[PDB]
């Protein structure tokens, strides 16, 4: 004589996703050297470079 | 670049007459003087070591 109750299911959960970040470590000036060539020649060769 | 360095440029005169004159008395020291006009004359021969 009982009619059961029925149970609905819910909605589906909303997946989400974990997007983290890196980090890396700054490098360091090498030892500058002297040289030959005067600056105009020197910033000539520097800036092809 | 890392290599290269400004050399010293140096000159030297070489005196063919004075150092024919002066290798080792067993290599025969002659002054050029008294054998081109010679070597000229007949050319089989030959002079120095």
């Amino acid at each position: 004589l009982y009619l059961p109750i029925y149970a609905t299911p819910a909605d589906p959960k909303a997946l989400l996703s974990a997007a983290v970040a890196t980090s890396q470590g700054g490098g360091k000036l090498p030892e500058s050297f002297m040289s030959l060539w005067r600056f105009p020649h020197m910033l000539e060769n520097a800036r092809g470079m | 670049l890392k290599r290269d360095k400004r050399a010293l440029e140096v000159e030297r005169t070489v005196s063919l007459a004075e150092v024919y004159a002066g290798l080792p008395k067993d290599n025969g020291p002659f002054s050029l003087a008294q054998e081109i006009d010679k070597l000229v004359s007949q050319g089989s021969g030959s002079a120095g070591s």
